[PDB]
């Protein structure tokens, strides 16, 4: 695999792509 | 943290499964 | 805002969206 | 769960918000 | 809600997910 | 080009792509 | 109308710009 | 006007409700 | 059509759209 | 990484995030 | 091909790094 | 080429139907 780099809802896709129906937590900061 | 880091800087997809249930 | 049928990353692009800086789970095994 | 109110029957951006964190 | 940071396609995936079959109009300016 | 099935967001994107600057209406119940 | 055209049936990038502004 | 302001500063889902048919 | 200004997986949505099931080759450089 | 579905757009994002930089071929008619 | 094996049937990332250049 | 173009400064999608099968 390629490094990511990945911002707003392309991160949120990416996440998707990796757990997808186990789930996942998006969890950023303030 | 993991959501600022893939934007400023890289991350990997191995990074993104700590994230999974 | 309408009542639509929302699956898989088109439900997590909604999430996000909605929730952005707060954060949000997807657990879908639920 | 989500997957039931939102995917299976449909739900708006309001019911949307009980999944934020 | 939160506030929305969102250009060019992103913009247009926000409105499908307020406005969905009711419809929408993309009205940019030049 | 070909012809394929642009459904939901998908089509939105299309027409985004095809427009852009100049704008579109999605208005799927006519 | 579009969802007719484009989703039921098939349509070209050609197609679809009869719906821009 | 709104597509603009979405991207230079921020806006709100209320705003993009009035675009909608 | 519009001039396209793409980056990222929004050129490779661009090329589905375009070349759709016949297929496509995504070729950047190093 | 979980075993999905992934069709279409959703497949060549998937390409997209991980092959990046090193590029990918969409072939379905193979 | 790649449909049969990812939309048809299921697949894995790591079976997606099969069709990288 | 066509993928640094495309970002960079601008294209069309007559350029990028060169890349389909
Ligand atoms: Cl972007
Ligand atoms: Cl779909
Ligand atoms: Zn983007
Ligand atoms: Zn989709």
């Amino acid at each position: 695999f390629v490094n990511q780099h990945l911002c707003g809802s392309h991160l949120v896709e990416a996440l998707y792509l990796v757990c997808g129906e186990r789930g996942f937590f998006y969890t950023p900061k303030t | 943290g993991i959501v600022e880091q893939c934007c400023t800087s890289i991350c990997s997809l191995y990074q993104l499964e700590n994230y999974c249930n």
